[PDB]
RNA sequence: CGUAAAGCGCACGCAGGCGGUUUGUUAAGUCAGAUGUGAAAUCCCCGGGCUCAACCUGGGAACUGCAUCUGAUACUGGCAAGCUUGAGUCUCGUAGAGGGGGGUAGAAUUCCAGGUGUAGCGGUGAAAUGCGUAGAGAUCUGGAGGAAUACCGGUGGCGAAGGCGGCCCCCUGGACGAAGACUGACGCUCAGGUGCGAAAGCGUGGGGAGCAAACAGGAUUAGAUACCCUGGUAGUCCACGCCGUAAACGAUGUCGACUUGGAGGUUGUGCCCUUGAGGCGUGGCUUCCGGAGCUAACGCGUUAAGUCGACCGCCUGGGGAGUA
RNA sequence: AGGAGGUAAAAAUGCCAAG
């Protein structure tokens, strides 16, 4: 009934990928903008934006290299029924490290690899490889 | 935008999904192709045809119809290209080299029942003589003047001739198809968005690429 | 059932106003009423097992609007199940 | 976990698991650092010694842990205040074999009585048993009964499933729609628990036309404890208890989200020229075909067996055995 | 196109074979 929606967004980038569509709209959140920020900084996604006040719209913008997908592999790690929290030192290295993994650590969202110089683990969130 | 009639859209409400880039819906439940979309698209198969002819290449005009057959024939003709127009032998790309042994008897019997033996023997199968060459002739008609492997190919409709567009994309040979509402864009390297089934639509198609072609030899 | 001046006299002893008609205090007493009322059908027929799910529906909703209440705002909680009748 | 073993028959639900969105706070989870500890030996690393090796040994790492301290505050939890999409309430309508109760209708079967009327009827592959001169069968009138609802009737409808068809009334459940208003996360799932649950069966009391286990007779047959025929009790029906199973099956748990299309059925509703059966939309349910994808394949395919999330049930070679 | 039939439409019996 709902009751993860961070697994909601990374479905709808994976069907919309797999769908060809250009772009992929979902009810917006502070958590979700916080992750597509970090999509659209790495490089998954282009031109991610919020509309609306009561009611926010997320809507991001997908990505195509050649008639293919970029995020070919878009998997949830910390499922509401099992969280999974890493230390600074056992931060996973996705596809051998040209895949990232987004980390919640303390001091916000953030890649593992970001989160490896800043020197401290927290929650993955999601294999974006 | 419209440089002459009838090529806007066709072939019913029903129709390939995978075409819904190149489509307006008119109020007579028939699809129309948004004609300043196909624009670009043909005279860009134009700018590539043209280079494959000024490199020598060889050019197939594959399509049959029933019904665009008999211009098909005189566009490759008007120009120094091959076209089939009858039944497109499925295998005559794939397997080329057992439709090369078939054209070797019509070019046998292009000279065996032409001016060489065609009455001096039995009557009967004098006749099956000919009567083997009037179904080589319209079978693999254009196509005894080849001996490589053609180009690139110009189809004029997609999912009548899924056949051929298999066959070439499983060699390396491009397509340019015109594509139809309800046919299939995915196999063709060049989509041509257009309507397939008119006679003064193909004369404007294959009129252009024979135009385009005749300009490859310099 | 529960025709259309018997819902208009229970939204407005509990509610706010006429118009305020989805209140925890309104739908807890409009199903008691609905309730209390079809004791009398099953106190006759005593077969009719498709009507009853709608009843146990009933009273199954009531006890998650109580219970939804109780935890809110335990004042309002008291008040109202002593207005009607309730907590066995 | 559709068909290989495997989704409870279906619901409702306590414990439990999980939980939309915004701000603040807390700092339990979490993370970082430190301190104490995690015996030595082993294991590992760099060395050293026995002529090498096994072996012995120095130093280090490790001992993935636990506790306290000091920080971090994204996420999860707590607490406080909200918000509206989830969920729910009201107003107004619509469709329906949804349920329970009580009436009543016509068609037919059988029986009963009578009129007419004459030798067969009935049955089968063919026969016979059976019925018939005590007058059947056929036909007509009159009656008594019980049970089921032709045509409508439709891969039509409704229901959680089992299921539910004449008509009429009384009582009653659910669904859906339009346009607004209201509550403000009240939600989802659910072991144990409780309820419902075809048919057969069981208990008590009725009822008994038609069918019909058992049973009997006739056939068939090598035999025929059968198929077929003629009869025929329990049962089928009603009331009230019980049983609690089914190939209870879309062999597919419930809930939510997302992801090309086509042709229909059915039931709402909006708009426009209803001008006319139209045109344009938008909801609910439903049937069929099929794309990507998935699948061992068959096939499924926006009502998924696709891509995901929450919770539950279940499976672990066949037989023995769903048995002791 | 679906529906209904039609001298007609069926239904007598008909077991076994071993490594």
């Amino acid at each position: 009934s709902m009751q993860d929606p961070i697994a909601d967004m990374l479905t709808r980038i994976r069907n919309g990928q797999a769908a060809n569509k250009a772009a992929v709209t979902m009810p917006s959140s502070k958590l979700k903008v916080a992750i597509a920020n970090v999509l659209k900084e790495e490089g998954f996604i282009e031109d991610f934006k919020v509309e609306g006040d009561t009611k926010p719209e997320l809507e991001l913008t997908l990505k195509y290299f050649q008639g293919k997908a970029v995020v070919e592999s878009i998997q949830r790690v910390s499922r509401p029924g099992l969280r999974i929290y890493k230390r600074k030192d056992e931060l996973p290295k996705v596809m051998a490290g040209l895949g990232i993994a987004v980390v919640s650590t303390s001091k916000g969202v953030m890649t593992d690899r970001a989160a490896r110089q800043a020197g401290l683990g927290g929650e993955i969130i999601c294999y974006v490889a | 935008m419209l440089k002459a009639g009838v090529h806007f859209g066709h072939q019913t409400r029903y129709w390939n999904p995978k075409m819904k880039p190149f489509i307006f819906g008119a109020r007579n439940k028939v699809h129309i192709i948004n004609l300043e979309k196909t624009v670009p698209m043909f005279n860009e198969a134009l700018a590539e045809l043209n280079k494959i002819a000024s490199r020598k290449g060889k050019i197939l005009f594959v399509g049959t119809k029933r019904a665009a057959s008999e211009a098909v024939k005189d566009a490759a003709l008007s120009c120094d290209q091959f076209f089939v127009n009858h039944r497109w032998l499925g295998g005559m790309l794939t397997n080329w080299k057992t439709v090369r042994q078939s054209i070797k008897r019509l070019k046998d019997l292009e000279t065996q029942s032409q001016d060489g033996t065609f009455d001096k023997l039995t009557k009967k199968e004098a006749l099956m003589r000919t009567r083997e060459l009037e179904k080589l002739e319209n079978s693999l008609g254009g196509i005894k003047d080849m001996g490589g492997l053609p180009d690139a190919l110009f189809v004029i409709d997609a999912d009548h001739e899924h056949i051929a567009i298999k066959e070439a994309n499983n060699l390396g040979i491009p397509v340019f198809a015109i594509v139809d509402t309800n046919s299939d864009p995915d196999g063709v390297d060049f989509v041509i968005p257009g309507n397939d089934d008119a006679i003064r639509a193909v004369t404007l198609y294959l009129g252009a690429v024979a135009a385009t072609v005749r300009e490859g030899r310099s | 059932s529960l025709s259309t001046e018997a819902t208009a006299k229970i939204v407005s002893e509990f509610g706010r106003d006429a118009n305020d008609t989805g209140s925890t205090e309104v739908q807890v007493a409009l199903l008691t009423a609905q309730i209390n009322h079809l004791q009398g059908h099953f106190a006759e027929h005593k077969k009719d097992h498709h009507s009853r799910r709608g009843l146990l529906r009933m009273v199954s909703q009531r006890r998650k609007l109580l219970d939804y209440l109780k935890r809110k705002d335990v004042a309002r909680y008291t008040q109202l199940i002593e207005r009607l009748g309730l907590r066995r």
